[PDB]
């Protein structure tokens, strides 16, 4: 896996690439890595495949119940932390997980909050997850700024995952984008990196690493 | 005193026979099922007029396609309702469906008979559950605390049900609309209310394969007070 | 089965009142009257001995006042028995807090905890409640020197001057007629001993029915110091008063 | 030390047409370099029109298809005899192994069926419950020499339309029940051929509305 | 483990131990809540039948449950401080996993879910004590009072009085009382609340106590001379 | 009278009260017939209605492929007793692989209403069963009394005036019993005889419930316009 | 995690700890702080394993603000470093310890006196004019040995800490991000916006 | 988690046409001492049912006493124990791989191989393997141990696929297992010469013959063979 989100002027970006992998085995090239909680909270997924999948869908139904219970719609804060307190009862046992609980409210605003099974609990702007990370953060970081338009933005985020679905070997497949917007979230489609690739590479100029 | 299982010389629970008469003590709920819709409608019954009477939560949901109103000792029902919430978001997690409404309706009244010498004694609350899935469309139930749950075209509970019971056996035919409907459980509800049935001490809900469980605004309900009036001058 | 035998012991009557605790109440007021009264610079504790004979052993002797730790006492009135079952835990409490924080209890903390715990007998484990009521005197950094009551109910109050046990009605009443707030210790201790004296059901007040205590800063500078009175110290301190 | 686990071999095949679906699986049963059974069956009915085969470890393979069989069994009790959904299955599937997550059943699940709008489906599980829905898999000892044919010949992967300059690819559509059965049998003389603890027989169950149909096949017994 | 159902069903349907807890309720001292336009103000009478008091040290009949939330009651003292703890507790629970200080409506419900278990579980009698629960939902300036009881009852007030001789205060609040126009001030709010007490308490000595909370968790406890100015400034009004 | 307390008292004449009061549950409760030939067996129950705008409360269970029961009382006391037999047939088909024997699931259903009606603080169960199954030895009908006793029948009733059934049953004996390879004539003998216990009210179309086991027939509920055909 | 420092002087108790949150090749954040308030007057910095610094630090703070409600009492910078130091010592003999080292910086309204309790996952607990956790000390304790005195203001400690941190980023081989800086005086806590 | 201490080696079975034929050797070795020489590791269930064990034998001594107790308790209420009602191979095995599976899941295995040999009340074979792993499987021949690397190779020449059942004697197989036991014997060092062997057949019932010997032994060929190359 590579997964990233980040916050800007017009909401959140969330893009995640789409590979299974089973050591060098490629398991899949056309997963599941988002899962949508609600209309206004989305899931990423990196890591154990089953540990993400099981407790995000998990997450989900405790998300649920709180609605029913509270008559509102859970924060962000709260639906990571649910996340966040059920991976640190299992700290030690060896579950993998490396989570973004991306989403609006109107008390907090867009949000992103980082979950690992190691415990840790982060708010941040930006984040890069799972074995692409760093290639990820590397295009990200160098392009990103504050006042990115809804459509750069949305680029930026699939440029970010190609560039690590191509360097990365445990990652690839396709890209899939989301935008999170005041309204809720929006996807953005999924893009095989098989043609996507040669028409990045042709319309930007770049990727001259590789014989065209 | 005497054993809270015991069994009456006429083969009845004392205990569930006595709490059958703390329900005929509660405020009247009504349930009306259409091919359009379920619709549930209870009176409120402020003790006092300075309680706020939209704090009296006696309608209530359990997921979208299932909703449920309570007579009795309705503070008994809160862990009801909390065990249905669960039991419904917990099969959603197992099988990736909606769960059905007369197997919601069973897993509560499985609750209804784990008394005794656990909890202490039985429910003193009667529910209405209605709600709509795709194999036997919209229904609605009667879940009393023997574990017992009837299915119903049409059902009164509370203090004015034999009343209403009987105004309900007329008036139901099995091509009513939904705004049929909804009038019905409103010109039954002031027909058995002591005070004069307004939209702050009654209210209305319903629950459609479309839009799921609604409770209905105080205002929507003013209208359809106003409605039914001016439809019973009319003849 | 076994719920032919069963008391009760934890059920409301009619009136909203709970039996139990009000035949504990009941039991009580024939006890050894105990009273307290707070002063600016200390406090006393005096409680009245039940018909003492002539061949107990007086000196070696603790049937009423107990020191729960250096800052806080109590003086008993009920069943003594059940009163030593809650003292040793308030004891212990009082070390766990100390160990905890490393600082001695506040009076209060440890008066509700023990006032907790009669409760819970009132409200579920069908047994009997603790038939006693203490006076707690004590000291803390907080609120000074401070009077607490607890019954057999649970309930907890703070007073400048109270009496439990027998003829708390009249006593209470002597001690209202007497009392004032800028009142000092040794005056405290007159109005203890002849508020007793006009209560007793005995025909007169004697050194060997007595049991006696003060918490002052009689101690040097800044620190409290516990007196649990000597047979021959009440002898002396009754001499000094003119009641004998 | 006692090793509670072992590998039993075979492999196990999944393809969805366009109104039905198949789930292939070769009746060979091994440890180490011995044959115990030339005729084990693997792939069975469970009812519902739901066909499940658990590769891997037998005996941890035979406990995970009796309790979901048990599971359907309990659904029709508990919810007026109501249909198991494949898509209810697999995640019924998801719990049964991820109830296990820290001492899991060493096998790779396939399950095949119709979806809801009557369409066919294969879905495929991991050892600890993570599953995904799929026009194709293959699963256990060969699956990674057949998965890639698969890739090739269902899903017509790196075949572009000739003359196009590589730039159209060739259009996606589903295969008939003769042109899929033609693709099984193929993929496991091929298996056959070239991993050890493959051969003896093949056994294909094949689900339309109508229900499940078997068919078999020799394969080579060396 | 004591397992008797204490609390059962009558023939008539009723839970007498439910209903002789509130009798417990009914003896208890005098209890009002009133809510303004933007405060909330808790009065509690306090029973003069007890002179050398120690008021410093004695049990507030208002306690603080978090900076934000109030809790005043009638009937069993001990019984209170039960609730009170589990309440206290469940705040800083919520805080820890939500992120949030709870609601005054959350935190009544929990309240009123305690004391329903404790009618329908063996072994325990349910509590004698009614409750009324005050304050301001975080990052919200509308004003909150809800009262709940032995039975686990909960609801919402504009204005609601509980213990002895609360009917007569509830009959003063009645009239006296407008929906339409709520007390604006603190000063309005604190002193509707007095006058009723005053219907009923004695002498409004050291016989009243006033606790006002205003929203952002603001919470102060008036002292005596502050609530006898009102009491003054009552009966030169009444005189008329 | 001072010995009907609990299920732990006996009378002096040596009585069980409380499970005689619970015996007293399954006489107010709807009739419902079971009979059986060698081939078959069958249960016919009349369905009860709380109202005319209610359902009428389903009397049947299915317990395995086999197997199943009809109810005569408390009707959750019925779903607990049938989940019971539920868990015994499954327990015997994945530990044995063997369908769990009829006489089986009687003694189990005996030995589980049993420790009920000897031990403080429990009740006896208040509902009577009719199990009808095909194993091993073919055919074959229970009738289960809460006080614990199971007995094997041809056939029998129980319920609110099952006797009329009941003395059908006795008098039709020889002809029922020979129905082999027959279903719909079986249960033709069940709807006649469960007609011997009816007043003023009459076999409707959703008044009416049956269910048949045997040979080559797994055990199969039949309501509704299934039921038409019988009336 | 890593950089956690403490200076008590003559008013005040000045609490500095990094920013950067690191796993595996990448810093996550910059912007981390790592402290909880327990009352208004009590600070704690954490230090230590992923998941435990902060699970421990808001466990310790419910307690503390439990104890406030209750008592409607602050509890005094002593007592909380004993109770602090109580959890830690069951900690080291449960199953899974809380690996996580603190220092707690307060100011004693009783007393008026700052007060700074240094306390490690062992649950070893001493009261310092400075302290450290991990290989900070290893620079810092000698550098104040050397600089520190104690009757210096609130601006000197500050000063005194600058001297710290640029130590710090010049011989430390990790890149910690800076440091939050926060004050613990008689008027409460607070936090220096620019360093 | 075990480590076996007395053990039973191979044990061999195949189908044939009316019945199943099963043999193993009656020895209790301990580690490479052949410590005790009379021990029955064939037992059988009622009169249509033989299991035969391998493995460590006092995990086989408790499959005795679970299997006499399994019978006992089938009797139990059951007018019809010895007709309808008997205790079937099927029944009997999926017990025992019940057992084995859960011991298994359990980490405490019974470190055994077993093979369950009979006729059920249809008239059908019945033939089915289990181990301490709980894994379970069926063929026309099955052996555990070295039975499953030399006696199946020479079974599966009488009986190759299903098809040759009907064609195959009891004369023909059992002359096929008695083979077998003598390859067993020439080969492996854990092995006996004294055998049992046991025939459940669906006309004349349960033959169980004790006391068997290898017989008919080429040694002969030895007195040739001098050193190992160059030796004369
Ligand atoms: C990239 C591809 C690097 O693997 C991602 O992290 C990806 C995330 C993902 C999320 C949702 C659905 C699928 C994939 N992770 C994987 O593909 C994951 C890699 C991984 C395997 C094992 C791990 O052990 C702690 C951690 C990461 N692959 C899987 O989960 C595969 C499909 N399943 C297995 O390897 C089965 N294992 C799981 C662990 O238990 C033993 C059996
Ligand atoms: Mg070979």
């Amino acid at each position: 896996t590579t997964t990233l989100a980040f916050r800007f002027q017009g909401g959140i970006i969330v893009a995640v690439d789409s590979r299974a992998t089973a050591g060098n085995w490629v398991a899949s090239q056309t997963v599941k890595k988002v899962i949508e909680i609600n209309p206004f909270l989305l899931g990423t997924m990196a890591g154990g495949a089953v540990d993400c999948q099981f407790w995000e869908t998990w997450l989900g139904s405790q998300c649920r119940l709180h609605e029913l219970r509270e008559k509102e719609r859970i924060s962000v804060a709260a639906a990571s932390k649910i996340l966040s307190n059920l991976v640190y009862q299992y700290k030690g046992a060896g579950l993998s997980m490396g989570t973004m609980i991306c989403g609006y409210t109107r008390k907090e605003g867009p949000t992103i909050y980082y979950v690992d099974s190691d415990g840790t609990r982060l708010k941040g702007d930006i984040f890069c997850v799972g074995s692409g990370q760093t290639f990820a953060y590397g295009v990200l970081d160098s392009n990103y700024k504050w006042d990115l338009s809804v459509e750069d933005a949305l680029y930026l985020g699939k440029r970010s995952i190609l560039a690590a679905a191509h360097r990365d070997a445990y990652s690839g497949g396709s890209v899939n984008l989301y935008h999170v917007t005041e309204d809720g979230w929006i996807y953005h489609g999924n893009h095989d990196v098989g043609e996507l690739f040669w028409k990045v590479k042709e319309e930007e100029g770049s990727f001259n690493n590789v014989i065209g | 005193d005497r054993g809270v299982s015991t069994f009456s010389p006429e083969g009845r629970l004392f205990q569930v026979e006595y709490s059958l008469e703390a329900i005929k003590l509660g405020s009247t709920a009504i349930g009306i099922a259409t091919k359009e819709g379920v619709v549930l409608g209870v009176e409120k019954r402020a003790t006092s007029p300075l309680l706020e009477s939209d704090s009296i939560e006696k309608i209530v949901e359990i997921d979208r396609h299932i909703g449920c109103a309570m007579s009795g000792l309705t503070a008994d029902a809160r862990s009801m309702i909390e065990h249905a919430r669960t039991a419904a978001v917990t099969h959603n997690l197992y099988y990736d469906e909606d769960i059905n409404v007369e197997s919601l309706t069973q897993s509560v009244c499985d609750l209804a008979l784990r008394f005794g010498e656990l909890m202490s004694r039985p429910f003193g609350v009667a529910l209405l559950i209605a709600g709509h899935d795709a194999d036997d469309g919209y229904q609605l139930f009667h879940a009393e605390p023997s574990g017992t749950f009837y299915r119903y075209n049409a059902k009164a509970i509370g203090s004015g049900s034999e009343g209403a019971q009987a105004e309900l056996l007329n008036e139901w035919h099995s091509s009513l609309t939904l705004k049929e409907a909804e009038l019905l459980v409103l010109k039954i509800l002031k027909q058995v209310m002591e005070e004069k049935l307004d939209e702050n001490n009654a209210q209305l809900s319903c629950i459609t394969k479309q839009d799921g469980f609604k409770i209905y605004d105080n205002e929507k309900t003013a209208e359809l007070i106003k409605e039914l009036k001016e439809k019973e001058a009319a003849e | 089965g076994s719920r032919r035998y069963d008391s009760r012991t934890t059920i409301f009557s009619p009136e909203g009142r709970l039996y139990q605790v009000e035949y504990a109440l009941e039991s009580i007021s024939h006890a050894g009257t105990a009273i307290g009264i707070m002063a600016s610079d200390g406090i006393v504790l005096a409680a009245e001995r039940k018909v003492t004979s002539t061949l107990l052993e007086q000196d070696t002797s603790t049937e009423k006042l107990y020191k729960l730790n250096d800052k806080i006492a109590v003086a008993v009135a009920g069943l003594t028995a059940d009163a030593e079952i809650l003292i040793n835990t308030a004891r212990i409490h009082a070390q766990n807090y100390l160990k905890t924080y490393n600082e001695d209890i506040p009076v209060e903390i440890l008066v509700r905890r023990l006032s907790d715990i009669k409760q819970g007998y009132t409200q579920h484990g069908g047994l009997r409640p603790f038939g006693v009521s203490f006076i707690y005197a004590g000291y803390d950094d907080r609120y000074g020197y401070q009077l607490y009551t607890s019954n057999p109910s649970g309930n907890y109050t703070g007073w400048k001057a109270i009496s439990v046990g027998a003829n708390t009605s009249a006593a209470q009443t002597l001690l209202q007629m007497d009392y004032k707030d800028d009142m000092k210790v040794d005056d405290a201790i007159e109005l203890a001993l002849k508020t007793l004296s006009k209560t007793t059901d005995s025909s007169a007040l004697t050194y060997d029915r007595l049991e006696f205590a003060t918490i002052r800063k009689g101690a040097n500078d800044g620190e409290v110091y516990q007196k649990i009175f000597k047979p021959q110290e009440i002898k002396d301190i009754l001499v000094k008063t003119g009641i004998t | 030390q006692f090793n509670p686990y072992g590998d039993n071999g075979g492999t196990i095949l999944g393809i969805a047409g366009e109104d039905f679906a198949v789930l292939a699986g070769d009746t060979r049963n091994i440890t180490d370099y011995s044959i115990n059974s030339r005729y084990e069956p693997k792939v069975f009915d469970c009812g519902d029109n739901i066909v499940m085969s658990a590769n891997g470890f037998a005996a941890d393979g035979d406990a995970l298809v009796k309790r979901f069989k048990n599971s359907v069994k309990w659904y029709h009790f508990d919810h007026n005899d109501k249909k198991l959904s494949i898509n209810s299955a697999a995640r019924n599937i998801q719990h049964l192994l991820y109830g296990k997550r820290f001492f899991p059943y060493y096998v790779h699940t396939i399950i095949a069926g119709l979806d809801e709008d009557g369409k066919g489906a294969v879905y495929s599980f991991d050892p600890v419950g993570s599953y995904e829905r799929e026009q194709c898999r293959a699963g256990g000892a060969a699956a990674s020499l057949i998965m890639p044919f698969l890739d090739n010949q269902v899903n017509f992967k790196n075949q572009y339309e000739p003359g196009t300059n590589g730039k159209v690819k060739k259009p996606l559509k589903y295969l008939s029940v003769e042109e899929v059965i033609k693709l099984v049998r193929d993929s496991f003389t091929s298996a056959t051929e070239r991993h050890i603890q493959v051969g003896d027989g093949l056994e294909i169950l094949i689900v339309t509305k109508d229900g499940v149909r078997k068919e078999f096949y020799e394969l080579k017994r060396d | 483990g004591y397992d008797r159902a204490l609390s059962i069903f009558s023939p008539d349907g009723h839970i007498f131990q439910v209903e002789y807890a509130l009798e417990a309720v009914k003896r208890g001292t005098c209890a009002v809540g009133v809510k303004g336009k933007n405060c909330v103000v808790l009065g509690c009478e306090r029973r003069s039948t007890l002179k050398l008091q120690d008021t410093r040290i004695t049990p507030s009949k208002v306690s603080k449950i978090d900076s934000h939330v109030v809790l005043s009651f009638s009937g069993l003292n001990a019984d209170s401080r039960i609730l009170i703890e589990k309440a206290r507790v469940e705040a800083q629970s919520h805080r820890l996993t939500l992120e949030d200080p709870v609601t005054v409506e959350y935190l009544t419900r929990y309240v009123a879910g305690v004391q329903q278990r404790y009618t329908q579980s063996g072994g325990v009698r349910p509590f004698g004590v009614s409750t009324l629960i005050a304050g301001f939902d975080p990052r919200d300036d509308e004003p909150k009072l809800y009262q709940t009881e032995p039975s686990g009852i909960y609801s919402s007030w504009s204005a609601q009085t509980i213990g002895r001789n609360s009917k007569t205060v509830r009959e003063f609040l009645e009239k006296n009382y407008d929906r339409k126009e709520p007390p604006a001030t603190v000063e309005e709010c604190v002193k509707l609340t007095v006058r009723s007490l005053l219907e009923v308490v004695q002498t409004g000595a050291k016989n009243i106590e006033i606790t006002v909370v205003k929203p952002d968790s603001d919470i102060v406890a008036l002292s005596s001379e502050e609530i006898n100015q009102y009491v003054t400034q009552i009966e030169q009004e009444k005189q008329e | 009278n001072n010995y009907d307390g609990d299920t732990v008292t006996f009378s002096p004449t040596g009585r069980l009260f409380q499970v005689e009061y619970a015996l007293e549950a399954i006489k107010q409760g709807s009739v419902t017939v079971g009979l059986r030939s060698n081939t078959h067996a069958v249960l016919v129950a009349l369905k009860r209605n709380a109202d005319e705008l209610s359902s009428y409360q389903k009397k049947i269970i299915k317990c395995d492929e086999h197997m199943g029961l009809s109810l005569a009382g408390l009707a959750p006391d019925a779903r607990v007793l049938s989940n019971y037999l539920r868990q015994q047939c499954n327990y015997s088909s994945l530990v044995f692989n063997r369908k769990l024997a009829v006489e089986r699931a009687g003694h189990l259903l005996c030995d589980k209403a049993q420790k009920n009606t000897q031990s403080y603080g429990g009740r006896p169960y208040g509902v009577g069963l009719l199990i009808i199954g095909y194993d091993k030895s073919g055919a074959h009908l229970l009738e289960f009394q809460p006080s614990g006793n199971v007995t094997e029948l041809y056939g029998t009733a129980i319920g609110a005036r099952s006797q009329g059934a009941k003395t059908y049953l006795e008098r039709t004996l020889d002809t029922f019993i020979k129905i082999d390879g027959n279903p719909d004539e079986l249960i033709k003998a069940g709807v006649e005889a469960i007609s011997q216990s009816l007043r003023d009210e009459s076999l409707t179309v959703d008044n009416l419930s049956i269910a048949i086991v045997g040979k080559d027939t797994p055990f199969t509920i039949y309501d509704g316009e299934a039921v038409a055909k019988y009336i | 995690m890593d950089i956690i420092l403490g200076i008590r002087v003559q008013d005040s108790v000045i609490l500095a700890s990094s920013k950067a949150v690191t796993r595996g090749i990448s810093v996550l954040k910059d912007s981390d702080d790592k402290t909880r308030q327990l009352s208004p007057h009590t600070l704690m910095s954490f230090a230590g394993e992923a998941g435990d610094t902060v699970q421990f630090a808001e466990y310790i703070q419910a307690n503390i603000q439990l104890y406030s409600i209750r008592e409607d009492y602050e509890l005094s910078p002593q007592a909380v470093s004993s109770f602090v130091r109580q959890e830690l010592a069951k900690s080291i003999r449960s199953r899974r310890p809380y690996q996580v080292n603190v220092l707690i910086g307060g100011y004693d309204k009783k007393k008026n006196k700052p007060e700074l309790y240094q306390i490690d996952y062992l649950g070893t607990k001493v009261e310092l004019p400075y302290g450290a956790h991990g290989y900070s000390g290893f620079y810092t304790f000698s550098l104040l040995d050397h600089h520190y005195r104690p009757d210096m203001t609130t601006e000197e400690g500050l000063d005194l800490l600058k001297l710290c941190v640029q130590e710090l980023e010049k011989r430390m081989p990790m890149d910690f991000k800076g440091v939050i800086v926060k004050i613990v005086d008689k008027d409460g806590i607070r936090q220096v916006d620019d360093f | 988690t075990q480590q076996p201490i007395v053990t039973g080696t191979s044990v061999i079975s195949m189908k044939y046409d009316n019945g199943v034929i099963i043999a193993a050797d009656n020895l209790g070795s301990y580690g490479s001492l052949l410590r005790f020489n009379g021990v029955e590791r064939l037992i059988p269930v009622g009169d249509n049912t033989v299991v035969g064990i391998s493995g460590d034998i006092s995990d086989m001594q408790h499959i005795e006493r679970l299997l006499k107790d399994l019978v006992t308790e089938n009797a139990y209420d059951n007018p019809l124990a010895d007709a309808e009602e008997a205790l079937e191979p099927s029944y009997i095995f999926e017990y025992l791989a019940t057992v084995m599976y859960q011991r298994r899941s359990k980490m405490n295995p019974l470190w055994n191989a077993i093979i369950v040999a009979g006729v059920q009340s249809n008239g059908d074979q019945f033939l089915r393997y289990v181990n301490l792993l709980g894994v379970t499987y069926s063929s026309p021949t099955l052996a555990t141990g070295f039975g499953a690397h030399m006696a199946n190779p020479l079974l599966r020449k009488v009986v190759d696929r299903e098809s040759d059942i009907p064609k195959t004697t009891v004369q023909v197989a059992e002359e096929a297992i008695v083979n077998a036991m003598r390859v067993l014997y020439y080969r492996d060092a854990r092995s006996s010469r004294n055998f049992s062997l046991a025939i459940i057949d669906k006309n004349t019932g349960l033959t169980f013959k004790k006391n068997l010997q290898v017989e008919n032994m080429k040694w002969d060929f030895a007195k040739d063979i001098k050193g190992y190359g160059t030796q004369k």
